Protein backbone atom coordinates (compact mmCIF):
# COMPACT_ATOMS: atom_id res chain seq x y z
CA UNK A 1 0.00 0.00 0.00
CA UNK A 2 0.95 3.59 -0.48
CA UNK A 3 -0.82 7.09 -0.28
CA UNK A 4 -0.81 10.15 -2.14
CA UNK A 5 -2.24 13.72 -0.65
CA UNK A 6 -3.23 14.20 -4.76
CA UNK A 7 -6.59 15.98 -5.95
CA UNK A 8 -5.08 17.97 -9.13
CA UNK A 9 -4.98 15.11 -11.09
CA UNK A 10 -5.39 11.53 -11.27
CA UNK A 11 -2.37 10.41 -12.89
CA UNK A 12 -2.96 7.06 -10.70
CA UNK A 13 -5.89 4.79 -12.79
CA UNK A 14 -4.60 3.65 -16.45
CA UNK A 15 -5.52 1.17 -19.25
CA UNK A 16 -7.18 0.08 -22.13
CA UNK A 17 -10.99 -0.89 -21.70
CA UNK A 18 -11.45 -4.24 -22.98
CA UNK A 19 -15.66 -4.75 -22.60
CA UNK A 20 -18.28 -2.09 -22.00
CA UNK A 21 -18.38 -3.44 -18.51
CA UNK A 22 -14.79 -2.51 -18.25
CA UNK A 23 -13.84 -0.96 -14.43
CA UNK A 24 -10.19 -0.45 -14.89
CA UNK A 25 -9.57 1.75 -17.38
CA UNK A 26 -7.54 5.64 -17.52
CA UNK A 27 -9.85 8.31 -18.05
CA UNK A 28 -11.74 9.65 -20.98
CA UNK A 29 -12.79 13.53 -21.39
CA UNK A 30 -16.19 14.85 -21.32
CA UNK A 31 -18.63 16.71 -22.70
CA UNK A 32 -17.43 20.77 -22.96
CA UNK A 33 -20.06 22.82 -20.92
CA UNK A 34 -20.17 26.38 -20.46
CA UNK A 35 -20.65 28.96 -17.68
CA UNK A 36 -24.18 28.26 -16.41
CA UNK A 37 -23.29 30.86 -13.78
CA UNK A 38 -25.92 31.92 -11.66
CA UNK A 39 -25.38 33.40 -7.83
CA UNK A 40 -27.95 33.17 -5.02
CA UNK A 41 -26.92 36.61 -3.51
CA UNK A 42 -30.08 38.93 -2.21
CA UNK A 43 -31.07 41.04 -5.35
CA UNK A 44 -28.93 39.36 -8.59
CA UNK A 45 -30.24 40.57 -11.76
CA UNK A 46 -31.18 39.19 -14.32
CA UNK A 47 -28.77 38.35 -17.41
CA UNK A 48 -30.98 36.53 -19.44
CA UNK B 1 -25.50 35.05 65.13
CA UNK B 2 -24.15 37.44 67.50
CA UNK B 3 -20.64 36.34 67.18
CA UNK B 4 -20.38 36.99 63.51
CA UNK B 5 -21.08 40.60 63.54
CA UNK B 6 -23.94 40.89 61.34
CA UNK B 7 -23.03 40.76 58.13
CA UNK B 8 -21.01 38.02 57.81
CA UNK B 9 -23.94 35.62 57.09
CA UNK B 10 -24.20 36.03 53.46
CA UNK B 11 -22.14 37.20 49.86
CA UNK B 12 -20.79 41.04 50.93
CA UNK B 13 -21.59 44.06 48.92
CA UNK B 14 -18.68 44.43 47.19
CA UNK B 15 -19.98 47.36 44.33
CA UNK B 16 -21.64 50.21 46.20
CA UNK B 17 -25.01 50.96 46.39
CA UNK B 18 -24.63 54.04 43.96
CA UNK B 19 -22.70 52.26 41.19
CA UNK B 20 -25.54 49.32 41.28
CA UNK B 21 -27.71 51.81 39.89
CA UNK B 22 -24.91 52.72 36.79
CA UNK B 23 -24.38 49.67 36.38
CA UNK B 24 -28.21 48.68 35.69
CA UNK B 25 -28.62 51.29 33.63
CA UNK B 26 -25.67 49.84 30.67
CA UNK B 27 -27.09 47.08 30.67
CA UNK B 28 -30.89 47.75 30.48
CA UNK B 29 -29.51 49.90 27.66
CA UNK B 30 -27.23 47.73 25.97
CA UNK B 31 -29.59 44.45 26.14
CA UNK B 32 -32.70 46.33 25.16
CA UNK B 33 -33.45 47.29 21.73
CA UNK B 34 -30.10 48.32 20.53
CA UNK B 35 -28.76 44.38 19.96
CA UNK B 36 -28.19 43.53 16.71
CA UNK B 37 -27.79 39.45 16.58
CA UNK B 38 -30.51 37.89 15.21
CA UNK B 39 -31.45 34.13 14.97
CA UNK B 40 -32.68 31.93 11.84
CA UNK B 41 -33.41 32.54 8.08
CA UNK B 42 -34.71 30.87 5.07
CA UNK B 43 -33.22 30.21 1.78
CA UNK B 44 -35.84 30.12 -1.55
CA UNK B 45 -35.55 31.71 -4.73
CA UNK B 46 -38.26 33.65 -5.77
CA UNK B 47 -38.61 36.28 -8.77
CA UNK B 48 -40.90 38.91 -5.89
Amino acid sequence: ITNARTNNDETHATGPIEDLNSTSHGREPEIESFADRAELAMMIQGMT
Amino acid sequence: ANLDPAEFENTPQLIENSNMTRLQIALKMLTGDMDDIVKGLILHKRAC
